[PDB]
RNA sequence: ACACCCAGCC
């Protein structure tokens, strides 16, 4: 493909409350001869959750609240008496230099959402929603958990520094450490709680509408037993 | 036919045919974890000499090694060896530390990485210390009258003599194949089992 | 294709130390079947055959379709009854099956002795002598010889005989450059001679009855009644000669 | 460089010799095996500005049959020609009143080139070869078997013996380096003779389309 | 038995062969073969022992 | 396969291998630099100022107005002795690809550190950004010397009897004369058959579009011939000679190479049935 | 090689020259701040193996029980006559089967090659 | 029907 040296990170929160969001932070192969392509080296770009086209890493950071490059390098780069990283992370700045503080970059995010719409704030405010609760969630998913996904992301791209260079042996999809077994318990866990949600979106939607008619609702009867039980039943029995 | 199958996964049960290779059965003595809470771990990792992301400036990082706990990146810590000897009592005397727990040290990259999360394959292994087996005589004729007795396997784990090892901690250990053959005095293919 | 790889962190198996290039850490198994395979070499071995099984669950679903669309590509090619190959559209593919006109089941191998040998060897064991009248009084009998020797016709028709070998030994060479002798042809010339001889009690030392003007005369009349492409025209006769040259 | 371009111009013009004769085309026996040495004393030896013009390397050739039938091999100095170029040599042919002839290029021509070579084919017959495909003689290769343009009533006899179709013959594209080699147009036959292990020799035929 | 020790010896002189060639190799005295690296030329070596 | 006495001479042979070989200018610098030099005269390296100082006497058009963004190369020992090159070599490349604008100065074969200096002459964002762009260009995309698609061109003796040359001598008996051949990496049939001392009549390619394409239908129906036949009896197995025959005859029958796929079988003049039968069916119904 | 950053809005310097003076000028090209470099590099480029990893590996890689220990290669610093020897493993060479030894003692950890 | 497993022989 034309990622050369790809990296990723199969993010999911403790409690598994939501499916697994994935983050792609890969390399650009040496394969463009434009202009000033390869001579400045490769470019890092992130296939955030939710955004249906690569970011360069760099407007990550900047949107994360880290508008000077020094803060950038502070956490990508640890050592900073080793220039071979710092020239390969020189094409990760030179492409984003237009975007210069954090709510451009918001907004450079948050352009190429689910929709484009019309307005600044609504995708300035999706774009953050987008980098609080799905970017990484298994790091940080509260209001203020910024520098803790910013170092995070800074060690992913390091790992990616280190692989390019050859310091690291790229992992293997195999190493049978790398693979975790879902048995009966996490996989009953999975079914269950889409399941709750169903029956307390049910429960919602009856005692609304006795709220709206407006009268006090009985929640024995909202309580729909069919979903738990006829669900489970139905997982185990036919495997789907 | 990964390498890391050993001891986890039966090298010879696969059905042949389409299937040959995907399906797989777990080795004889394969355990899978159920997960425990990270807590109690980032409690104690606190209270020792760790030193949270927050709390430091990121020149320090460089020298220190990074800590991970169920793959979340905590925080740094100067000693590395001081940390993972005392992690590994913990764990080997059922303190706080849950005896499934994976403890893993990347030395060449100065990674301590802590799993907790259910579904790690672990199998159990005895401990060695000095070239020497840590099951005695003792445990071996207390575990002989099992019956009229209450000794059994979870006294084995709680006298810290076995501990289960994870698939990706194996990497980090030298396994001896039987002890009184690669473990006696000769021309000594490894001395530090 | 190469030893048991470094599965682990620079090792074949958590037992070895790392950076262990030697035999016992890379999978060679020392022991004998009858010996028994200790733990390590014994789950490198199941490692070997984990590979076979693969492979023999995984080749089969490339070759039957390799082998299927080979079949339909060619499902109704067949030899029509000008003896031409021809698919379905009736456009000749060959002008005559295998170039020969011969089907592969009646076919066995056979060695040319006359690609092989030398000038010198050649001539010695190929141009038949008569200016020795000792050998060929041996091989052939009174009134035969009397015959070689007296006729000068016959003299000349062997020469004949002789050069247009050489001339054969010449397109031989042309068609094989490598040198080897092993072709396939439909009859056995060699076995046929050994059945011959075994039929009729043919004595290998006394002297035969068989003029070697009979041989030549046979030779060529039995090569006009091997007919691939029968006809009268120059092209049906040039594509005869072709068709069996090899053979001829 | 001033050897090795002599040397190109030597193997170039030699190839042409062997495919002009391969053509029936009337050639000498010695331009057939010219050496270096004779062709540099012949022609010159330093190409490097202009002792051997191309223009000087012109060769005309005629037919066995009847004299009247020449061509003319060409060589362009520059790399890119051009509808001007092909205008000036086709008027230098019609001077002349020629109709075959080659044009040798060094790198190409441009699409305007040979859109002209194409549309104006009945009127004269012009071919295109680059120089790279012509330092050798592929007819000579091992793999390529012995290709023989049969001529019209040859063919016509082998259609009635056979009694095979126009169509039914197998195909040669018009572009194949054997058929641009032996210049032939699409409706001729060319007879190709294999060496076979199974029969010692083979003889096919190909129509080109 | 004589059996047994003869393939015994040659086991073990084909293991000594290897830990020498292994030892050359450490030390960078193994001059790699032409048209292969270092890495190939010691695999090939160990192989063909 | 080599024509001349390089067929058996090892070190001519060697020269054809380094006269093929792709060699750009990658593997034989120790490591570049874009060092700054406002000035000629006074230089910024110690170790290039006697040779820099001498060379630049003679103002032949490289003082009048270069621009001072200078361009160190530190060519290597080792691999320019293995790959058999030289500096003039190398400047005479570089002139003619980039013309007289990137002059080119050098100090000597003799050297210990084998250096190279490049500028810019003075006939668009800035000097220096273009000349580490050239700089990438002429390390990945210029040719010292070889075809621009040769890789890695082996040598070996052929063991086998099967590969070497065969001839008859003068009394008429095969000798297996042995002989130097070459085996590449990649394929660029034409231009090294065209090359100085190889035999154009063995020179062979296992790519089947390359032969097609530079030799004819004929050679590529032999070559895959060949090919299959190589394939086949790999193992030791043995096929007829006509399945073969009938197999390459079948896919060059209709002029050009027609593959064994929908894309071959189905573009045919066969009936509609049999196609939509072979795969495709609803397409081609 | 080095590489620093303007003291004004800590972003990544550049490279510049001007006509006037004829001298380097890392510049910031974000803000509007210049200074005189001292090391006259822009860019330095690394083709053949010069990774130098005698000061690339961490001195704590001796206290690993997975790596081999030898006793006939003592360390020249401290003269412990204990070392521990493994290979590189990284790419851009792929090649080079050579020792790395690192002494097992406190305190220590001199790396050398052999 | 359909779907999904499992399994047999290559
Ligand atoms: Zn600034
Ligand atoms: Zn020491």
């Amino acid at each position: 493909s034309k990622y050369a040296y790809t990296g990723e990170c199969r993010s999911c929160l403790e409690n598994s409350s939501r499916p697994t969001s994935t983050i792609w932070v890969s390399m650009l192969a040496r394969g463009g001869q434009g202009a000033k392509k390869s001579a400045i080296g490769q470019r890092i770009v992130a296939t955030l959750p939710y955004i249906k086209q690569e970011v360069p890493i760099i407007i990550v950071f900047r949107a994360l609240g880290f508008v000077s490059d020094r803060d950038i390098l502070e956490h990508i780069i640890y050592d900073f008496e080793d220039p071979e990283m710092m020239e390969m992370v020189k094409p990760s700045l030179d492409e984003a230099f237009v975007i210069q503080e954090q709510n451009v970059a918001l907004n450079f995010i948050g352009s190429r959402g689910a929709k484009p719409g019309v307005t600044k704030e609504k995708r300035i405010k999706y774009a953050k929603e987008v980098l609080q609760k799905e970017m990484l969630p298994h790091v940080g998913v509260s209001d203020f958990c910024e520098t803790k996904k910013a170092y995070f992301l800074g060690y992913m791209v390091h790992r990616l520094l280190l692989a390019a260079l050859g310091r690291r042996e790229l992992d293997d999809r195999d190493h049978y450490g790398n693979k975790r077994l879902d048995l009966a318990g996490p996989l009953l866990a999975f079914l269950f709680r889409g399941m709750f949600k169903n029956l307390l979106k049910e429960v919602r939607i009856y005692a609304q509408k006795f709220i709206d008619r407006g009268k006090d609702f009985n929640l024995e009867l909202a309580i729909k037993t069919r979903i738990i039980s006829d669900g489970l039943k139905y997982s185990l029995a036919t495997g789907n | 036919l990964h390498n890391t199958l050993w001891g986890m996964v039966c090298p010879a049960e696969t059905p042949e045919g389409h299937a040959v290779g995907l399906v797989k059965n777990l080795a004889l003595m394969a355990y899978i974890s159920v997960g425990s809470q990270p807590s109690p771990i980032l409690e104690f990792l606190e209270e020792w000499s760790m030193e949270n992301l927050e709390e430091i400036s990121p020149a320090a990082i460089a020298d220190a090694t990074k800590i991970f706990v169920n793959g979340c990146w905590v925080g740094i810590h100067k000693d590395p060896e001081q940390l993972m000897n005392t992690l590994r009592k913990l764990r080997r005397q059922m303190d706080i530390i849950v005896s499934e727990v994976s403890m893993i040290r990347d030395i060449r990259e100065r990674e301590i990485r802590i799993y907790t999360d259910a579904g790690r394959i672990c199998r159990p292994l005895l401990i060695v210390e000095k070239q020497k087996l840590l099951l005695k005589k003792r445990h071996i004729d207390q575990l002989k009258e099992r019956e009229y007795n209450n000794y059994s396997w979870q006294d084995l784990v709680a006298s810290g003599v076995v501990e289960y090892i994870d698939t990706l901690e194996e990497e980090t250990v030298m396994l001896a194949m039987t002890p009184d053959d690669l473990q006696e005095k000769e021309v000594a293919y490894c001395s530090t089992y | 294709g190469k030893r048991i790889p470094f599965g682990f962190k620079h090792r074949t198996l958590p037992h070895f130390i790392k950076d262990d290039y030697g035999p016992e850490s890379r999978g060679f198994v020392e022991n004998s079947y009858l010996a028994g395979l200790t733990p390590t070499e014994f789950f490198f071995h199941a490692m070997g055959g984990r590979e076979g099984l693969i492979d023999t669950a995984v080749k089969t679903a490339e070759t039957g379709y390799i082998q299927r669309r080979l079949i339909k590509s060619m499902e109704s090619v067949m030899v029509k009854y000008d003896a031409t190959v021809r698919n379905s559209i009736n456009q000749v593919v060959q002008l005559r099956y295998g170039e020969d006109g011969l089907a592969g089941e009646s076919v066995e191998f056979q060695n040319l002795a006359t690609l092989k040998p030398s000038n010198k060897a050649f001539e010695k064991k190929f141009r038949f002598d008569y200016t020795n009248e000792r050998a060929l009084r041996r091989t052939l009998q009174e009134d035969l010889v009397k015959d070689v020797l007296s006729n000068a016709h016959i003299q000349n028709e062997l020469e004949r005989e002789f050069e247009r070998m050489r001339e054969d030994r010449e397109v031989l060479r042309v068609i094989f450059p490598t040198g080897d002798s092993k072709v396939v042809l439909p009859c056995n010339l060699l076995r046929m001679i050994w059945n011959a001889q075994k039929i009729f009690h043919i004595n290998p030392r006394l002297p035969s009855d068989l003029h070697p003007i009979k041989v030549v005369e046979g030779v060529k009349e039995l090569s006009k009644k091997l007919v691939i492409v029968n006809g009268d025209d120059p092209l049906s006769r040039q594509a005869q000669e072709n068709a069996t040259l090899l053979f001829n | 460089d001033d050897e090795e371009e002599t040397y190109r111009l030597w193997k170039i013009r030699k190839t042409i010799m062997q495919l002009c004769h391969d053509r029936g085309y009337l050639v000498t026996q010695d331009e057939l095996d010219q050496t270096l040495e004779e062709f540099k004393a012949q022609f010159g030896d330093k190409p490097s500005e202009g002792r051997p013009r191309r223009t000087d390397l012109t060769v005309l050739v005629a037919h066995n049959d009847d004299p009247t039938d020449q061509m003319f091999v060409f060589f362009p100095e520059e790399p890119k020609v051009g509808i001007k170029t092909i205008k000036v040599y086709c008027q230098r042919m019609q001077e002349e009143n020629i109709t075959r002839a080659l044009i040798v290029v060094q790198q190409g021509m441009t699409p305007s080139a040979k859109q002209s070579l194409v549309d104006m084919a009945p009127k004269y017959i012009l071919e295109q070869f680059l120089q790279q495909e012509l330092l050798i003689n592929i007819t000579e290769h091992e793999l390529v078997p012995e290709h023989v343009v049969m001529t019209k009533e040859e063919v016509t006899e082998l259609l009635a013996r056979y009694k095979l179709r126009e169509n039914q013959l197998p195909r040669i594209q018009a572009g194949d380096p054997v058929a641009r080699y032996f210049g032939i147009k699409r409706g001729q036959v060319v007879k190709i003779i294999r060496p076979s292990e199974t029969a010692g020799r083979y003889i096919t035929y190909r129509l080109v389309q | 038995s004589k059996t047994y020790q003869d393939i015994q010896n040659t086991i073990k002189k084909a293991k000594q062969d290897v830990i020498e060639v292994i030892e050359k190799a450490h030390n960078n005295e193994l001059e790699p073969t032409p048209g292969n690296t270092l890495r190939q030329t010691f695999e090939n070596q160990v192989n063909r022992i | 396969f080599l024509l001349g006495q390089s067929a058996r001479d090892a070190e001519r042979a060697k020269d054809i291998l380094c006269r093929l070989e792709h060699t750009t200018l990658r593997k034989v610098t120790a490591n570049t630099a874009i060092y700054y030099d406002p000035n000629p005269q006074s230089t910024v390296v110690a170790e290039d100022q006697e040779w820099v100082n001498v060379y630049y006497e003679m103002p032949d058009f490289d003082v009048a107005r270069i621009s001072p963004w200078l361009l160190r190369v530190e060519l290597d020992r080792k691999h320019m002795t293995d790959r058999k090159l030289t500096m003039e070599q190398i400047a005479e490349k570089i002139n003619a690809g980039f013309g007289d604008d990137l002059n080119c100065i050098f100090n000597d074969d003799n050297a210990e550190k084998l250096v190279l200096r490049i500028r810019i002459m003075n006939s668009k964002m800035d000097d220096d950004v273009f000349l580490r762009c050239i700089e990438s260009n002429m390390l990945t995309d210029m040719t010292l010397q070889g075809i621009e698609q040769i890789s890695k061109v082996y040598m070996h003796l052929p063991q086998t009897d099967n590969k070497k040359k065969i001839i008859i001598t003068e009394d008429g008996e095969f000798k297996a004369l042995q002989e130097w051949i070459l085996e590449t990496d990649g394929v660029s049939l034409m231009r090294v058959l065209s090359e100085k001392d190889v035999d154009p009549v063995r020179t062979t390619s296992n790519d089947i579009v390359e032969i097609f394409t530079v030799l004819g239908i004929e050679a590529v129906r032999k070559a895959l011939e060949r090919e299959l036949y190589h394939v086949i009896s790999f193992d030791g197995s043995y096929v007829n000679y006509r399945h073969l025959a009938l197999l390459c005859d079948t896919m060059t029958c209709r002029g050009h190479l027609m593959a064994i796929t929908r894309h071959g079988v189905n573009r045919q003049d066969t009936g509609p049935l049999m196609k939509c039968s072979f795969e495709e069916t609803v397409d081609v119904l | 090689v080095g590489i620093r950053f303007c003291q004004e809005c800590n972003n990544m310097l550049y490279p510049k020259e001007d006509k006037e003076n004829r001298i380097l000028l890392y510049a910031c090209r974000n803000c509007d701040y210049q200074q005189e470099a001292d090391n006259s590099c822009i860019y330095v480029n690394k083709i053949t193996h010069e990774v130098d990893e005698l000061t690339q590996i961490i001195a704590d890689v001796s206290q690993d029980p997975t790596l081999p220990r030898t006793e006939d290669h003592p360390c020249q610093k401290c003269g412990h006559k204990e070392a521990v020897f493994f290979q590189s493993h990284s790419a851009r060479a792929e090649d080079a089967m050579r020792l790395y030894y690192v002494c097992t003692a406190p305190h220590c950890g001199h790396r050398w090659t052999e």
